[PDB]
């Protein structure tokens, strides 16, 4: 069964360097060509870079140029992406893709996220939005970094009507959203809402009360 | 480079419809060397189609392309619930590769109303510099909404950040969060907060609002 | 417009000897060239042989194939051997022109080769 794993996805401060690493399984991998394209937040896909069958031709996208490097080690059947001078625009999810016989990108890698930016990583802070006088209540997500982080209510228990945000981006360089849920007014004085947020990368879980 | 332009940007159709998607191409493209890839959220792309009109394996009938030259479309016969997605379109035979913006097929369903929530900011988050005001548009339909911010009725720029949710997969609509930034400093020197709404679904903005305070 | 052409029908030898000349059209002059032929069996691709040549060199087949092939300029003519009944079938031309760029890719529409004997 054809399969593409990914790995190396991260933050990297913007002039340096990461490497983005692709493990090919399921077919003769020195009979195909390899791509890696990415998708920024919210965007569509940008292919980044193509390498021949041995290796010994590669080609760029201009954005890149000078400053990406694709490489592969078919003994080890695994693809490379080196980046260096990186830049804030370039933080994306990176793809992984294998060349049909025929042309197109048939097979695709899980993507991994790197994220490009000075920013300091930060647990967030959680901060309640308390019911006013069926009703809604919440949580503010803000401040941490970097993605993602990920929001339940009542450890699970309560699905039906959450909607968790897409994160937004604060010029502060920290990242911040809100998880929401409505619920019956008379439930209020009765049942007790709580928002659990896990933050993986600052290896941070807050859990929060949100109260009238 | 072959820029390719997708049309429309969205299409609103209701499943079991057809949806026809076109992919216009800058200059003349390869021998028909172009192909689709769907993608739903938080996946990769897959391809749908390759050589304008061939199908990649397991890829269902209802799926089928056509065109030439410049001009391109990939038709979907019938929508079912796993179609909605977003479509790329793809030249793949001279470099750079290059890829179309992509066209949002989306569930078209009735139209419905925001419910507006106003949220002032908690009290501990006074307690450490910043106020967060949180405006809550709630399940909607169409996506286009607006809304605008009031402090003592004057109306804000660049202090604050929509956010908009993926359609409902149960009822197909949307919910959007306004957040508005202030200073605790400048938040304390204002009391009508207010948040005003238009949506197609209202007769008239709603307005939401709230002093502090209270 | 990188397209390429190869003919619509070849009987083989009667030792299993099957050749084709496919020349494509390059808007650019590019100097490192690769060849495939592919077999397309209906859903299925499968990759008959391959080989890299420089413009204006010898086409050699370093695999070890049953592809021989002779380049002149913007052509090749491809011979394969060792072919037998259930080896007729359509065989796609596919070109790589690789440097200088920009890469370009051109399938052909296939020869459809008829073994007997
Ligand atoms: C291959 O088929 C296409 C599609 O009809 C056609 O336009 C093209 O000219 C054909 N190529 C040759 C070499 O006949
Ligand atoms: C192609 O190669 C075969 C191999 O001997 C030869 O017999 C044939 O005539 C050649 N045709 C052309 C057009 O070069």
């Amino acid at each position: 069964q054809v399969q593409l794993v990914e790995s190396g996805g991260g933050v990297v401060q913007p002039g340096r360097s990461l490497r983005l690493s692709c493990a090919a399984s399921g077919f003769t991998f020195s009979h195909y060509t390899m791509h890696w394209v990415r998708q920024a937040p919210g965007k569509g896909l940008e292919w980044v870079t193509f390498i021949s069958y041995d290796g010994h031709n590669k080609y760029y996208a201009d954005s890149v140029k000078g400053r990406f490097t694709i490489s592969r080690d078919n003994s080890k059947n695994t693809l490379y992406l080196q980046m260096n001078s990186l830049r804030a625009e370039d933080t994306a999810i990176y793809y992984c893709a294998r060349t049909g016989w025929l042309g197109p990108f048939d097979y695709w890698g899980q993507g991994t996220l790197v994220t490009v930016s000075s920013a300091s990583t930060k647990g967030p802070s959680v901060f309640p939005l308390a019911p006013s006088s069926t009703a809604a209540l919440g949580c503010l997500v803000k401040d941490y970094f970097p993605e993602p982080v990920t929001v339940s209510w009542n450890s699970g228990a309560l699905t039906s009507g959450v909607h968790t945000f897409p994160a937004v981006l604060q010029s502060s360089g920290l990242y911040s959203l809100s998880s929401v849920v409505t619920v019956p007014s008379s439930s209020l004085g009765t049942q007790t809402y709580i928002c659990n947020v896990n933050h993986k990368p600052s290896n941070t879980k807050v859990d929060k009360r949100v109260e009238p | 480079e072959i820029v390719l332009t997708q049309s429309p940007g969205t299409l609103s159709l209701s499943p079991g419809e057809r949806a026809t998607l076109s992919c216009r191409a800058s200059q003349e493209v390869g021998e028909s060397e172009l192909a689709w890839y769907q993608q739903k959220p938080g996946q990769a792309p897959r391809l749908l189609i390759y050589g304008a009109f061939s199908r990649a394996t397991g890829i269902p009938d209802r799926f089928s392309g056509s065109g030439s030259g410049t001009d391109f479309t990939l038709t979907i016969s019938r929508l079912e619930p796993e179609d909605f997605a977003v479509y790329y379109c793809q030249q793949y035979g001279s470099s750079p590769w290059t890829f179309g913006q992509g066209t949002k097929v989306e569930i078209k369903r009735t139209v419905a109303a925001p419910s507006v929530f106003i949220f002032p900011p908690s009290d501990e988050q006074l307690k450490s510099g910043t106020a967060s005001v949180v405006c809550l548009l709630n399940n909607f339909y169409p996506r286009e909404a607006k809304v605008q911010w009031k402090v003592d009725n004057a109306l804000q720029s660049g202090n604050s950040q929509e956010s908009v949710t993926e359609q409902d997969s149960k009822d197909s609509t949307y919910s959007l969060s306004s957040t508005l930034t202030l200073s605790k400093a400048d938040y304390e020197k204002h009391k009508v907060y207010a948040c005003e709404v238009t949506h197609q679904g209202l007769s008239s903005p709603v307005t939401k609002s709230f002093n502090r305070g209270e | 417009a990188m397209h390429v052409a190869q003919p619509a029908v070849v009987l083989a030898s009667s030792r299993g000897i099957a050749s084709f000349v496919c020349e494509y059209a390059s808007p650019g002059k590019a100097t490192e060239v690769r060849v495939t032929v592919l077999r397309q069996a209906d859903s299925q691709v499968t990759e008959v042989c391959a080989a890299t040549y420089m413009m204006g060199n010898e086409l050699t087949f370093l695999d070890d194939s049953i592809c021989t092939g002779t380049s002149s300029g913007n052509q090749v003519n491809l011979t394969i051997q060792g072919l037998r009944a259930m080896d007729t079938g359509l065989y796609i031309c596919k070109v790589e022109l690789m440097y200088p760029p920009p890469y370009y890719l051109g399938i052909g529409n296939g020869t459809q080769i008829y073994v007997i004997d």
